RNA sequence: GUAGGGGAGCGUUCAGUCCGCGGAGAAGCCAUACCGGAAGGAGUGGUGGAGCCGACUGAAGUGCGGAUGCCGGCAUGAGUAACGAUAAAAGAAGUGAGAAUCUUCUUCGCCGUAAGGACAAGGGUUCCUGGGGAAGGGUCGUCCGCCCAGGGAAAGUCGGGACCUAAGGUGAGGCCGAACGGCGCAGCCGAUGGACAGCAGGUCAAGAUUCCUGCACCGAUCAUGUGGAGUGAUGGAGGG
RNA sequence: CGAGCUGGAGAUACGCUUUGACUCGGGGAUGUCCGAAUGGGGAAACCCACCUCGUAAGAGGUAUCCGCAAGGAUGGGAACUCAGGGAACUGAAACAUCUCAGUACCUGAAGGAGAAGAAAGAGAAUUCGAUUCCGUUAGUAGCGGCGAGCGAACCCGGAUCAGCCCAAUCAAGCCGAAGUGGCUGGAAAGCUACACCUCAGAAGGUGAGAGUCCUGUAGGCGAACGAGAGGUCGUUGUUCGUGAAACGAUGACUGAAUCCGCGCGGACCACCGCGCAAGGCUAAAUACUCCCAGUGACCGAUAGCGCAUAGUACCGUGAGGG
C-alpha cells in the first residue's frame, strides 16, 4: 500500500528548495533537496548521513570498501523555510505576476 | 404449423373407474394423468409468387371460402 | 497390461477441441460455463 | 521538430522517409544483437517519430478530404 | 517492408564459417515466406541470390523463479549468392 | 443421584458508556507455594514490542476429549523392511575439497530375430558445447535424461498441402420436427489408400535423398530457331 | 497539474522534460491472427484463393436471411423478466389421485429492466372505475383418498399515475484557519508551561497517541472538450382434485346475431344490475446487481470469496473438480 497513497502523490516542496528536519535525532537542520521522490514521498536533505558497505562487487573494486552517504527521507520530517525565522514554517500560496503561482509563510515569501 | 396461426400445442389426459353413478355413485376415483399432444394436415397453395406447404383443416375451410391473404 | 490413456493427437483436438465443442448447443454451454469459472484451460485447443 | 516539420512535407517523401527510419532503425537491431548498442534510447526515439509520421499522413490525407 | 522483415543476424562457430564461404545467415519473421526474403535481401543488399533456406525453429521454454515461460519462437534463414559476392556489412565480424 | 424441570451465577468476543493504563512498555506467552463455594480471578518475577485491563448495559458464530469427526503438525512401529530381476565384476591411471560409484586403460562377464539398427505414434529441448551440485538419482556422486547459459534443425524431387477419392463427417435449395433440433441429392471435408520429378559420396561438438562436391530429373514463363494448321472441356470412351 | 520522469520490477546503461513532460480528465487516429467469423477450407488462432485499384510495397471486397434501395438481423450478458418444455427424490409416517412444484433443469426472445395496460372488468353499494407494487382483509371465504395438506378476492389504507391511435447539474482540478518552549525517549504527535484556529475536532501518513507538520476536512471556486363469439368431444387455469360446474383457455369437429342487437352476474329461468369481444402502442411506480460508491454491536490468515489472490499448482480423455 503506497506512501504517497495517503498524501495524494503529493510533493508539497521541490528539488532545490532549502529544508530543516523537523521530527527525529536531527532536529532541525538545513538543507538543499537533491531529490524528492512523490508517490514514495521519500527525499534527499544533505544532512541525514549514512555509512554504507557495497559489499564484494569485484568490478568495480576487487575488494568492498565502504562509503559514506546518506539515506532518503519521509516528506513529513521534511520542513520548508521561512527566510526571517527559519524554523517550523507552513506555506500559503499567493500569486505574484501575471499566471505565475507562488508560495509565502506568514510573511512572504521562498 | 397451421395456416394463420403456429399449432401443435396440447394437453394432459386423465380417465377414471369405477365411473357413473346415482348423480354421484358414492363418487368417481381417477387412475391417469399422463401427457398428449395434437395436429391437422397437409395441403398445397398460392401466395405473392409460388408456394406449396403445409394447411390445417379449420384453415381449409377458411380458404375455401375464401383467401384471408392466401389462395389457392 | 496395457493403459486407459494411449495419446493421439487427432483424437484430442476431433474430441474435445474448439471447432468442436462450438459445433454443437451444450459445447458452447460448456465453453462459456467455463469461461465464468476463469479458465485459462479453455480448451484442449489451448494447450 | 513534432509539429512544425512533418506536416511541411509531402508524403511521396513520407513513404521513402518512413522507409529510411526503417533502414536505420533495422541497422541499429543488428548492432544490438551484435553489440553494444550503446545508445538504446536512439531505437525508441526512431519508434516515435515513425508513429508521428504516419499519424501524419493518415490525419492528413483524411484532412485534406474536406 | 524490405528491411522490418530481417529482425536479426545469426552469431554462432557454424554462422561465421559459412559467412567465410560466401553463405549469409539471419533471423527473420515467422510469418515470411522465401520469395518474400529473397525480394528482401535481393533489395537491401543488391544481391544476386540463388541459394536459400528456411527452419522454424521454437523457443526454449525458461523459469525465472516460478514462472515456466515459452521465449518466442524464430524462423532462422540461409542464403547463398553467386561470384563470390561478399556482403559489407557483416564481413569485419 | 440417571433421563428431566427449576434456581444463582463463572469465562469469550463484538458494542454503548464511564474509571483509566501503556515505549521507565500493551496484548499474547512462560514459571509459581496467593485468593474466591465453583466455574474463575489477583500479586510479583522473565518474555514481548503497541496496544489494553476494570464497572454497567446490550447483542452473540459464546466455553469440546470424544462424533472410525475436519486441517496441521509431530510421535510409535525403527535405525526395523526394502534399495526394483542372481547379465559379474577386477586391478591400474586420472581428477577433486571429498571417489566402490565420474573420466581414461587393460581384461572379465551378459544380449546378439537383441538387450543391435532404422521408422511411426507420443513426448518437447530431454540433442550438441561449456559450466554447475540445492533438490530429482532408491547409496555415492566431482556424474546425469536434473540446474544455468549458449548453440543445433535448412529440400522444386523424401512426407503432408498447393491434386484425388473410402468409411465417416458434412452439406444452399429439399424432406421433417413442442424449441434447441433430426434427416438429407448433387458439392465439399476426410488417408489408413490412388497419384508423383535424385541418385552417389563428403562433413559441424550437434543437420542431411535438405548443406557442400560430382553427374541427373520434373513443371512452369520467355527467347532464337524446326513452326507452318490445328488446340482438344464442366460432357463421351478407354485406362487407372 | 507544475517537477520530475523512464509500468509493476525492487536492474544497469540509454535518455526525456519549465517551448511544460510524468500523472489526470476528453476526444481522435493505428489495432496482426483466432473467435457471430463472415471469400473457401480447417483439428480456433491455421491453409489455399478469386476480383478491383497500385509501379510495387499495399488497400478494399468476396456468409446468410428481411428488403427497391437505404437499412436491419447473426454472437455475448452474473442474476432480474417473459415464453415453449417440464422432473424426481420428498410428504401423506406404505402408495396411485395428491403433495412436493409449474419448483430444478432445457430451451426461445428481450431489455436496462421486463411483464402487464386503457374493462363484453370487478362486483352488490343501482358503488369502483387500465395495469404492475406494498400493506391489509386472511389462514377468512373455500379446495382435498374432506386425508396430508392447499388457500383467494371484493372493500379499506399507501406507491405511482396516461391514457393515445385505427378497420366499413455530475465528470479532471484549484484555494483553503490556527504552537512553541522546556521534559522522558532510539525517536514526540505523548508529559508539561503558556499559546492561537474552528463553518475546519471525519480520517489517514510522520521514528509512540499531532484540531494548529503533511495530505485533508467546513467552505469557496471549478474548465476549451465531457456527461444529463356460441356449442360438442379430450383437457386445463385461477381456492376449482368432474363436484350442481359458471367463465376463460385451446386440439379436433361445428364457425350465430351487429343495436327492437351482443357478453357476464358460478348449473339452469324470468326479472334486474355491471358491461361494448373479433385491431395495436404506452412512461411511471416493481425485480435483479457482473460493476461504482458509502456505511457495519461483519471477518482478520483453519476466519473472510476458492484465492491477502489463482480457477493457478495439482487430479481428470472429458464434462469437471481444485
Ligand atoms: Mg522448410
Ligand atoms: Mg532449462
Ligand atoms: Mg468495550
Ligand atoms: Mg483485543
Ligand atoms: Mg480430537
Ligand atoms: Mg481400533
Ligand atoms: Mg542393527
Ligand atoms: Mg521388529
Ligand atoms: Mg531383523
Ligand atoms: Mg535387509
Ligand atoms: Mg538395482
Ligand atoms: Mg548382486
Ligand atoms: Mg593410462
Ligand atoms: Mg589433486
Ligand atoms: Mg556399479
Ligand atoms: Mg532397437
Ligand atoms: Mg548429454
Ligand atoms: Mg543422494
Ligand atoms: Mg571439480
Ligand atoms: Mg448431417
Ligand atoms: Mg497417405
Ligand atoms: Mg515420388
Ligand atoms: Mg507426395
Ligand atoms: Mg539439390
Ligand atoms: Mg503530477
Ligand atoms: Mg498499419
Ligand atoms: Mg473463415
Ligand atoms: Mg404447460
Ligand atoms: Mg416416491
Ligand atoms: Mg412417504
Ligand atoms: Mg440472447
Ligand atoms: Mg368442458
Ligand atoms: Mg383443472
Ligand atoms: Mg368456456
Ligand atoms: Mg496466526
Ligand atoms: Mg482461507
Amino acid at each position: 500500500p503506497s506512501a504517497g497513497s495517503h498524501h495524494n502523490d503529493k510533493l508539497h516542496f521541490k528539488k532545490g528548495d532549502t529544508v530543516i528536519v523537523l521530527s527525529g535525532k536531527h532536529k532541525g537542520q538545513t538543507g538543499k533537496v537533491l531529490l524528492a521522490l512523490p508517490r514514495d514521498q521519500k527525499v534527499v536533505v544533505e544532512g541525514v548521513n549514512v555509512i554504507t558497505k557495497n559489499v564484494k562487487p569485484s568490478m568495480t573494486n576487487p575488494q568492498g570498501g565502504q562509503e559514506q552517504r546518506e539515506l532518503a527521507l519521509h516528506a513529513s520530517k521534511v520542513a520548508l523555510v521561512d527566510p526571517e525565522t527559519g524554523k517550523a514554517t507552513r506555506v500559503r500560496k499567493q500569486i505574484v505576476d501575471g499566471k505565475k503561482v507562488r508560495v509565502a509563510v506568514a510573511s512572504g515569501k521562498t | 404449423t397451421g395456416k394463420k396461426n403456429l399449432v401443435v400445442n396440447s394437453v394432459i389426459r386423465r380417465g377414471k373407474a369405477r365411473a357413473d353413478g346415482g348423480v354421484g355413485r358414492k363418487t368417481t376415483g381417477i387412475t391417469k394423468r399422463v401427457q398428449r399432444a395434437n395436429l391437422h394436415k397437409k395441403a398445397i397453395r398460392e401466395n405473392g409468387q409460388v408456394k406449396t406447404v403445409w394447411l390445417s383443416a379449420n384453415a381449409i375451410r377458411t380458404l375455401s371460402k375464401g383467401p384471408y391473404k392466401g389462395i389457392e | 497390461m496395457k493403459r486407459t490413456y494411449q495419446p493421439n493427437n487427432r483424437k484430442r483436438a476431433k474430441t474435445h477441441g474448439f471447432r468442436a465443442r462450438m459445433k454443437t448447443k451444450s459445447g458452447r454451454n460448456i465453453l462459456a460455463r467455463r469461461r465464468a469459472k476463469g479458465r485459462h484451460q479453455l480448451t484442449v485447443s489451448d494447450e | 521538430m513534432k509539429p512544425s516539420e512533418m506536416r511541411n512535407l509531402q508524403a511521396t517523401d513520407f513513404a521513402k522517409e518512413i522507409d529510411a527510419r526503417k533502414k536505420e532503425l533495422m541497422e541499429l537491431r543488428f548492432q544490438a544483437a551484435a553489440g553494444q548498442l550503446a545508445q538504446p534510447h536512439r531505437v525508441r526515439q526512431l519508434r516515435r517519430e515513425v508513429a508521428q509520421l504516419n499519424t501524419v499522413k493518415a490525419e492528413l490525407a483524411r484532412k485534406g478530404e474536406q | 517492408s524490405h528491411y522490418d522483415i530481417l529482425q536479426a543476424p545469426v552469431i554462432s562457430e557454424k554462422a561465421y564459417s559459412a559467412m567465410e564461404r560466401g553463405v549469409y545467415s539471419f533471423w527473420v519473421s515467422p510469418k515470411a515466406t522465401k520469395t518474400e526474403i529473397k525480394d528482401a535481401i535481393q533489395q537491401a543488399f543488391g544481391v544476386r541470390v540463388i541459394g536459400i533456406s528456411t527452419m522454424n525453429v521454437p523457443g526454449k521454454r525458461k523459469r525465472v523463479g516460478r514462472f515456466i515461460g515459452q521465449r518466442n519462437d524464430r524462423k532462422k534463414a540461409i542464403v547463398r549468392l553467386a561470384e563470390g559476392q561478399s556482403i559489407e556489412a557483416l564481413a569485419g565480424q
